[PDB]
DNA sequence: AGGTATGGCACTGGCCGTCGTTTT
DNA sequence: AAAACGACGGCCAGTGCCATAC
């Protein structure tokens, strides 16, 4: 199939990490894979930055929050969650013969009810900060708390731990508008996923219900083998908030116009690792002329491509070319454009191989310097989308690139 | 009585006694015999109709001896003061223009020999008024000039004299021109050219309560007197098919041409700069005197035009009802609230999304195409071989790392080298090239870097461009598409061996062979056009819904949607790309065409202090909400038939699925405590033509087969003519309307059969031809009986043609004269179809005028709290207080009743069939929509009116329910 | 101290009053940070990343995980993960109990998983495969920023956000590289501080491993470690890949050699605390460096028509955000307080400039500007404010 | 011979401003 | 150093097709 080719490419160019047998579909989906290579790290960082800009930057009522990766204190007996234990805790009980016959089997109750657990979701940590974050907006009820972080899930060693980095928003709203807002975000998020997609149709939404009768929406991406969940929206009402703060209800009141109410809680939670994998599959695009254009390339969106520009040299006076390339490299880096220093690699291949390698790496532009660049200051530029060659004066390059990315957001 | 000689249920006994005269003459024996013979020969004399219930109403007392006198007296009473004001204008002596125009803000009145004094308001009974708006600053009025008998007036805006950094974009009444005298007498008249636009800039016009002020338009009177049709307008403008005596008595609606036609003398000169449309506020500040002079010139020309026009209009339309209706039609009014703003955003954003998805789909296809440049591979593409692939040259003027410490030297040296090489700009031409490396066809699609609307890639691509089908590799029945300059879009059929930048015909043949292995040309269609030479192929036009003469301009037209489903039109990529593109195009076409008009509508928001007390106290009064109004800029008579014209609100589409922004009319929402009561006429023109034929034939209702069939069909039972035609041919009733009215007004059989094929995809050629023949032969027979005599509609056609060929055609009901440009003397037989249609259409205009007069009389008589809202050519809406919503409904029904009887009275009939006495349904609602039950779900609002905006369903009520809810009385205490 | 109270009140440190203490903050077992603290930490991380990684061709990011599964070292001290299923299975049919407790607690060490203690081992596990990216050019580094877990004395668990660099270099030049990195890191720490002398460096020696360096910041109560550099030789790299060494070989002057490893590890949370203490040095205000201040400019409206001023401020807010400046939208509160209290609040939040829009601004376009450092008031045209702020930030960076 | 109105986008053509090359 | 001239590019005006309402 085409999936094997995509996985092979991602392995060769350090998007993923591990071996062929470790990079199975089940391991990638469950989050029990070895990890991601540097290109994957850059792609995930770009995705997280785009999410943060689209969710937090341009709103006056969304603030950041940080939740600890573990939950300490007593836990309800059950749930099969893991338990954190220190070294010497394995000795101080057995030693001195603490009723060593059978009472240390009832000690399993202590183990269940005293050892902490690893964070399973970001909702609880966000809800834990509701009261103190009410001072920021003087209790203007419609407002959100956002976070991006890693969470742990048990997966059937006999039981392993899957790690998934995900973005969560918790939005407190007046009850009478809770449904309307639920629609709004449902559209808004659905736009964001479609914004960077080459085939936004493969992103779909569906309505769903809880066993308690609570409305919700689910977002799916259509991988070649079927639909997979990537984000969930739940209208949870006020049950969790009331349970977390039993006592005087008035402490939880916020302002809806002129009235004091208890807000409904909307929870949006999306998976960033699965979203990154979805975009990787989308960019590879698994019709006679299209078939005859069998060129391997990852047409990632410019805002998400891990590497923007590739820089290299021709043949001629080496020292002067290297000096000009160093200057251009520093100039491009100092204004926020990531570069691949190809000029620092010896010559081992023709332009065809460099083009193939950079297309597999999804680099927007390839820059080439030569003697004629020293003569007149003109460089050659190749674009990933079309592969056509252009001549451009260096004095403008820094601006042009800054334009190309900046306008890409507004396509 | 309960029946007529032909056993048709007539008006109730009591209502007939109250309306018609007791001493009505009876039909003769011969007329009854002829009618019975006609009906029996057609085969309708047997059918018994189940009678409808009876209605008993104590109507308000009438004036005069009959209906005509009643309506004349009502119209004169309504229209007396404004006619007096017009006469005052006719006899005015105006001093010369002021030597210099004042600069202060507000209103200034110019006394004799130049004296200027500041006045709060003109305070005159009549005026000629004109306004100018700086289009760069938005929609705020800039400056105005007015003239009254013995005085000139100038008005300056606060945004014109003073300079400030910020001007509010939301428009309040405080930023408009004050023109209404507070609570020398009540009525005021305003005259202007395109006067509705000027009315739009009056602060008092936006109050929810009505005003006594009324407006007259010189363009409307020009249309009434000597207007021209669109075809006539084009010919007249191009005159700078056989008869041309009408040219010297007509002109276009432009003010200069009107002045030349009605006044003559020195021409009128414009302002060449056109500052108000292209200039800036400073440019207006510098050229103040010249712009004021031009405004005064336009006002004076309009005043002279009105002076010349008024007597001719009063002569050619002598019935006062016409003037009363024209006065009432110019006070339209639409309420809105904050939701309107959201409606503008939700749609716009939605549109962009649907745009983006489309462009992304096509832009990508463009990018891959660029890869075909290498090796001249493009010479083998069946779709792209004939594009411009030439490139343009770029133009110029004639070993072990160690840690370091002195990195500063390396940094500075690299930076200095970079800047030294950067300074070599002297050899760069001053005008940058535009993507010389890419191919020409791809070069066209990309913007220029200097454009402030630049975006990466070929972001100018759209489905309407002639290149898009080639990029998508569209196929028709396994044949690639192609464009010919003469014949438009077609397809190429390979196989020619008579040799019928070279055509890759072998690639096309291979593609067709591949397609065929999945199921003197040997293919039949629109026929080869050998004038197009593409060696090795035949060119066949794409079929068009209007016949083989027309040319297809775009394969992505809505009419081609079924062909995609059938698989006859297939995209190269395959899957759902083609169908999805066509669906998106259908979904966004209307917004693409109308968003500029819709988003630029002038909206004024009323502050809290200006609202009625009944709105503030209502429990539905949304605090922090905005309440405002829009005044449609309707031309009272923009058509030869004297219909109304509005660029936006008479073209608004009804709320429809899969069409973005279709909820436009649903956004017109009554304020809290107010309701919208509306009604549309049922089978209006059908009934008008039927009754004309009945009067012409024997003087009894239903004496003709056409009228007999028209009268009895009920809407609820689905037995009216529209529903019967729809069932007979199997189309929507909306398409049945088009089919019937096309047949009535001279459509030929080929047109009808093509229309049927368009509306019924499952039909074939022979079936459509048969269904057209079996509906065109029965309605009309042969010309006459000497070696329209035969046919069901022959008498109606004869009557219409007799009226058309008269020396001075007039409307049978009100006797308005047709424009001088269409009389037989000016044109012998040229524009016959337009003249024939004019009779019925102007009769419908008279119907609208009568309805408006009756509604105004009923509202004033019984102190009903409401005002006219809007009308579209047969429909009327009113804004009423909620508690009175029922009473208004009754009034509408009564207004219908009288309106029908009048139509009979002027035709010589003294009775009305019970079937057409009342509106089938009257709508009580909170928003404007075609039906009271629709929730108006569209891509712009998926949840609908009920959930997003909280607008509940309306009610539709018939006469009996209205009587039960009102007890038949219009009084405030039953 | 007053500084911690201010931090709590202005949402730099989360939790209630009783949950904050010097020991808890130093250990990393505190409730957490408020949004302002989160933004400050993010800015510090971005500065570290751009100083260490961006401008070097041979430093790459790495993606080590938070835990290591599989069989683990017997005994030893660390946090193990236990399974509730493996103890729930005993609830229905006991496995003879009695003598299996010690054996079970030994199986715990045999089979349990562990939480990440540092970022060094995660990077070492990528050395062989990350050597491909550089074509075996031996000198190169791997950088990461992430959270690590530490036991603290019932034992508790503390979380620390740390930045780690692992640098593989030929053994000949290892000491020179150690000195170079020490110099650079010390300069970076001194860069953003108002009192650079309070950052100090020291030398240290170990029985296992070569020479090393430590970086300290002088809090009012004493010197606290914030970053450590170690020259560990090659013991760990061999121990992780026993026997064959051909893969471990890297290039140097056309000859193969097993690299020496330099480890640099700094604490971002303690660094943030140190910077907060540094900035606070008779008006309570935090003179945090412009490159690190979480909030740049505050916006408010004066007395006048609410709709007009709100529209003007919304436009200005959108324009400022579009260009990368963080803004605090105080105009939504309607200015329900005096000017002195507003200035005090904005100073305690370490906001560079305060912007006020008045009805008079609608006339000519002049807004009031107040500076955090000088406290001098000025009138400026709205059209120039964005460029002024951008140039101010750039000038602060360059110096 | 359907009639009456409205408007938008795509494509073509003409004119004129302005630049760079070549004479003097 | 200043003037003839041939080419490119932007705006305006016009024609065609298509899409809305009654
Ligand atoms: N394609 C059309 C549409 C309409 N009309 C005219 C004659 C109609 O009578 C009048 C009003 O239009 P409706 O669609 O409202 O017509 P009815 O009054 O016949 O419709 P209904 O009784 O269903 O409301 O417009 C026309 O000539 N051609
Ligand atoms: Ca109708």
């Amino acid at each position: 199939e085409g999936s094997e080719a995509l996985l092979e490419i991602c392995q060769r160019r350090h998007f993923l990490s591990g071996s062929k047998q470790q990079l199975s579909r089940d391991s990638l989906l469950s989050g029990c894979h070895p990890g991601f290579g540097p290109l994957g790290v850059e792609l995930r960082k770009n995705l997280a930055a785009e999410w943060w800009t689209s969710v937090v930057v341009f709103r006056e009522q969304v603030f950041p929050v940080d939740a600890l990766h573990h939950k300490p204190g007593p836990l309800l007996p059950g749930d099969s969650a893991f338990r954190l234990v220190s070294a010497e805790t394995l000795r101080e009980i057995l030693q001195d013969k603490e009723l060593s016959k059978e009472q240390l089997v009832a000690f399993l109750e202590n183990v269940l009810k005293t050892s902490g657990k690893l964070r399973e979701n970001l909702l609880h940590g966000a809800l834990e900060h509701y009261v103190n974050c009410l001072d920021l907006v003087n209790k203007r009820l419609p407002y959100g708390l956002a976070q991006i972080g890693v969470c742990f899930h048990p997966v059937f060693g006999v039981k392993s731990i899957g790690e998934k980095t995900e973005a969560s928003l918790v939005w407190f709203t007046p009850p009478r508008t809770s449904n309307q807002w639920l629609d709004f975000w449902l559209r808004h998020r659905l736009q964001w996923w479609r914004k960077f997609a080459m085939s936004p149709s493969n992103f779909s939404s569906s309505d769903c219900q809880d066993e308690e009768g609570r409305k919700g929406n689910k977002l799916y991406y259509n991988f070649p083998w079927g639909k997979e969940l990537i984000e969930t929206l739940w209208n949870l009402g006020d049950h969790e908030l009331l349970h977390m703060y039993p006592g005087n209800v008035s402490k939880l009141h916020g302002r809806d116009g002129r009235k004091n109410v208890v807000p409904c809680v909307l929870s949006v939670n999306g998976d960033l690792d699965r979203g990154m994998l979805a975009y990787l599959y989308d960019s590879f695009q698994l019709f006679t002329r299209k078939k005859n254009l069998h060129r391997k390339v990852l047409k990632l969106h410019p805002c998400l491509a891990p590497i923007k520009v590739a820089l290299d040299v021709g043949r001629g006076p080496t020292l002067e070319l290297r000096q000009v390339c160093q200057g251009l490299f520093n100039e491009l880096l100092e204004n926020g454009i990531s570069v691949w220093p190809g000029y620092l690699e010896t010559m081992q291949s023709s332009l065809e191989q460099l083009y193939s390698k950079y297309d597999e790496m999804s680099i927007l532009f390839t820059v080439l310097v030569t003697e004629t660049t020293l003569e007149n200051g003109l460089i050659h530029l190749r674009s990933r989308d079309t592969t056509m060659k252009e001549m451009m004066h260096i004095s403008k390059l820094k601006d042009f690139l800054i334009k190309y990315i900046s306008s890409a957001k507004n396509v | 009585l309960r029946h007529n000689p032909l056993d048709i249920q007539m008006l109730s006994r009591g209502l007939h006694e109250q309306i018609f005269g007791q001493g009505g003459e009876m039909p003769g024996e011969a007329a009854v015999r002829r009618s019975v013979e006609h009906l029996q020969k057609h085969g309708l004399w047997g059918q018994p109709a189940v009678p409808l219930p009876d209605v008993e109403l104590r109507l308000p007392p009438l004036y005069g001896d009959n209906l005509d006198q009643h309506f004349r007296l009502l119209a004169q009473k309504q229209s007396l003061p404004y006619l007096e004001a017009a006469n005052l204008l006719l006899q005015a002596q105006l001093p010369p223009k002021p030597p210099a125009w004042a600069w202060a803000e507000g209103w200034t009145r110019y006394g004799p020999e130049g004296e200027a004094v500041p006045v709060a308001i003109p305070e005159e009974r009549a005026l000629v008024f004109d306004v100018e708006v700086c289009l760069a600053e938005g929609t705020c009025p800039t400056l105005a000039v007015a003239i009254s008998p013995s005085a000139w007036y100038s008005w300056c805006s606060q945004r014109l004299v003073e300079e400030r950094y910020s001007w509010t974009s939301q428009l309040s009444p405080a930023d408009l021109i004050p023109l209404e005298v507070p609570t020398d007498w009540q009525e005021q008249l305003v005259v202007g050219h395109n006067v509705s636009f000027d009315r739009a800039h009056i602060r008092e016009q936006y109050l929810i309560q009505g005003s006594r002020m009324r407006f007259l338009d010189t363009m409307s009177m020009h249309m009434a007197i000597s207007g021209l049709s669109s075809f006539q307008r084009s010919l007249w403008i191009a005159a700078k098919i056989s008869s041309w005596d009408w040219l010297d008595i007509s002109s276009v609606n432009s003010l200069a041409e009107v002045h030349r036609l009605y006044v003559g003398g020195p021409p009128l000169e414009k302002e060449p700069r056109e500052l108000f449309v292209k200039g800036t506020m400073k440019d207006i500040r510098e050229n103040f005197q010249d712009l004021m002079q031009y405004c005064a010139q336009d006002v004076w020309a309009t005043h002279e035009v009105f002076q010349q026009q008024l007597p001719l209009f009063l002569e050619r339309c002598p019935h006062p009802v016409t003037l009363a209706g024209m006065l009432e039609m110019g006070v339209s009014y639409l309420p809105v609230n904050q939701n309107w703003e959201r409606y503008l955003a939700e749609a716009q954003g939605t549109y962009e999304e649907l745009q983006r998805e489309m462009k992304k789909s096509l832009m990508d296809l463009a990018n891959d195409a660029c890869q075909l440049l290498s090796g001249e591979r493009y010479k083998e593409d069946p779709w792209l071989w004939d594009l411009e692939w030439d490139l343009q040259e770029f133009k110029q003027k004639k070993l072990g790392p160690c840690s370091e410490e002195e990195e500063f030297q390396q940094d500075v040296m690299a930076r200095a080298c970079l800047q030294k090489l950067k300074g070599t700009t002297e050899l760069l031409p001053k005008r940058p090239q535009h993507l010389p490396g890419h191919p020409g066809w791809y070069r066209k699609l990309c913007p220029r870097l200097d454009d402030p609307a630049w975006t990466p890639g070929p972001s100018l691509l759209s489905l309407q461009m002639r290149v898009t089908p080639k990029l998508m590799a569209l196929t028709w029945d396994g044949f690639p598409l192609h464009y010919s300059e003469r014949h438009g879009w077609g397809y190429l059929v390979p196989g020619r061996r008579d040799n019928l930048v070279v055509c890759p015909y072998r690639a096309i043949e291979s593609l067709y062979r591949k397609h065929c292995l999945e199921q003197p040309s040997y293919h039949h269609g629109n026929g080869p056009y050998n004038d197009v030479d593409i060696p090795g192929c035949w060119f066949f036009k794409l079929p068009h819904k209007d016949g083989n003469s027309c040319n297809v301009g775009s394969p992505f037209a809505k009419d081609f949607l079924p062909k995609m489903e059938d698989g006859t039109l297939q995209a190269g990529p395959g899957g759902a790309s083609g169908p999805r593109a066509l669906e998106i195009n259908k979904m966004i076409s209307f917004w693409r065409n109308a968003h500029k008009r819709i988003s630029s509508q002038m909206v004024v928001w009323l502050p809290r202090s200006a609202l009625p007390r009944a709105v503030i106290r209502h429990p539905d009064y949304d605090e922090e909400g905005l309440y405002g109004a829009i005044l449609p800029q309707v031309v009272t008579a923009g058509t030869i038939t004297r219909r109304a014209v509005e660029p936006t609100w008479l073209t608004a589409s009804n709320a429809r699925p899969d069409r973005v922004g279709s909820e436009l009319k649903a956004m017109v929402q009554a304020p809290p405590g107010y309701t919208l009561v509306g009604a549309d006429v049922d089978s209006q023109e059908l009934w008008i033509a039927a009754v004309l034929g009945d009067a012409h034939f024997a003087g009894m209702h239903g004496c003709t087969a056409f009228g007999w069939m028209t009268l009895q069909g009920r809407k609820s039972r689905g037995t009216d003519l529209h529903s019967k035609t729809a069932t007979t041919v199997g189309i929507s009733r909306e398409h049945a309307k088009i089919f019937n009215y096309g047949r009535i007004y001279g459509a030929g059989q080929p047109f009808a059969e093509r229309l049927l094929m368009q509306f019924n995809h499952r039909l074939t050629q022979q079936e459509a031809a048969e269904k057209a023949q079996q509906m065109y032969a029965a309605t009309k027979g042969l010309r006459w009986y000497r070696l329209w005599k035969g046919g069901t509609e022959s008498e109606m056609f004869n009557k219409l043609e007799s009226i058309a060929t008269s020396d001075i055609p007039r409307t049978p009901v009100l006797g308005c004269c047709i424009s001088r440009a269409l009389e037989p003397s000016a044109v012998q037989e040229e524009f016959m179809t337009s003249r024939v249609n004019w009779v019925v259409q102007s009769s419908a205009v008279d119907y609208l005028h009568l309805m408006l007069v009756a509604m105004k009389w009923l509202f004033e008589e019984f102190a009903i709290d409401g005002r006219f809202c809007i009308s579209i050519h047969d429909e009327v809406r009113y804004l009423v207080r909620e508690e009175d919503r029922y009473r208004a409904a009754l009034a509408l029904q009564i207004t219908n009743l009288l309106t029908r009887c009048m139509f009979a009275y002027k035709l010589g009939l003294n009775d009305l069939p019970q079937s057409v006495a009342f509106f089938s349904a009257v709508d009580i609602d909170r928003c404007l929509r075609k039906e009271v039950t629709m929730d108006c779900k569209t891509p712009s609002n998926p949840t609908g009116m009920e959930r997003r905006y909280g607008i509940p369903q309306g009610e539709a009520l018939d006469i009996y329910q209205i009587i039960e809810l009102t007890k038949g009385s219009l009084e405030k205490r039953s």
